[PDB]
């Protein structure tokens, strides 16, 4: 999973 | 009151308690393109959950890109919010989250899957409000849909999010 | 909004979503006289659902009957109404219903049941907020309840419907 | 079923 | 009525159709001392059920005990309350309840449980909104608690029943 910005 | 009312309203009127959500959005083009001009980057989901008394979870979407698929890419995200429960629950959270943009042709839906890392604070139990979102960034490409496809009908896509449950 | 948002919680206080549901008609004299005068011929019950995200139905009853049954009988209806999620569902509606009206003496319940009529317009993706209800014309006898026997019980009458789930 | 009239 | 609204709304909320109900009782301290001072000795639980269209029931607490356990234990009620769905249902109320006292250290959960006595008012088909409470006077010693423990974490407690489910 890629945290968001 | 009566606002914030009808908000708890709508929001028990979507929650689910098995892990599976179905978030529907109408008035595609429109919040599209909000996305596009940067009016509304981002769009949160109900909440729903696990089992009756799990835990807490939403999603969010920017029907442009966030991050590393912005202007792009659809990108959308798992979020562990704080639950009413969540002193009863087994942290941090690990458990895996499928996430599908739904095909109304049904014959090629979007589809990923992942499995939280133990390590990162999206799956610590919650502090605030809500944890920080995490996802997929590329989760689908704009020209995959926008245009016509089988995505969006009658102005209006559906996405699917499936929390497994083993060890619940 | 006050009106309409009371509407919105006490369907949702009334739906149900594995294709069972029990309409508990209370008042039954009122609007069983309300049907006879003709003031009130008909009446919808509350929405349910076949599951979560599945079909959206509802009933509709005639207190005195409607035509073969009109005068003489109490009618009961199917009405199968636009799901929120229905470009999702396979159509025509292809689910069989059953329909009953229980005996508060659990001794003989007046139970009927049918598939749906594929070629009907009742059970085709629907363009309004609802179908073209069909059902039982002649489901019960008015004498069969209305004086006094097991069906009316201190002014009130249960309707259960259930929506066999098989390929869903 | 039998429609409603 | 917005008031009115609100109320039923959370009662909504609240509650639950499988016989478990998990009841969080938050600023634990203030209600404590309004039950040691007598400002308010008892608080009710919001409603659940035991299926869909079954029993209606719901706790009724005493921070500060009840009869025999008045000004030491904490004293713990089980309510049969009048459903409308009573007239299909069997009485008198006739299934085991057990109630709980979740350590939020999972280490020892303060447990108790009965039989309906069949002969006593309060399972009796109710006849006004709530039939007389009947439960644990001497549940849980206030020391066993209070103070500091593993019961009490981030002021609030709470309360699980579990209301067996043969011959449903």
């Amino acid at each position: 999973a890629a945290q968001e910005e | 009151a009566m606002a914030d009312l009808e908000q708890k309203v709508l929001e028990m009127e979507a929650s689910t308690y098995d892990g599976v959500f179905i978030w529907k959005i109408s008035d595609f083009a429109r919040k599209r393109q909000e996305a596009v001009a940067g009016r509304i980057p981002a769009i949160f989901s109900p909440a729903f959950y696990t089992s009756r008394y799990g835990y807490k979870m939403c999603l969010r979407i920017y029907l442009n890109g966030d991050g590393t698929g912005r202007g792009t890419h659809l990108s959308l995200f798992f979020v562990v919010m704080k639950g009413p429960n969540d002193a009863l629950l087994r942290w941090p959270f690990n458990q895996k989250v499928t996430l599908m943009l739904l095909d109304q042709n049904n014959r090629e839906h979007v589809i990923d899957a992942f499995r939280p890392d133990v390590t990162s604070s999206s799956f610590q139990r919650p502090v605030n409000d809500m944890n920080i979102a995490s996802g997929c960034p590329l989760f689908c490409p704009v020209s995959k849909m926008e245009a016509k496809n089988s995505y969006v009908r009658d102005d209006a896509i559906f996405i699917k999010a499936i929390v497994d449950l083993t060890g619940l």
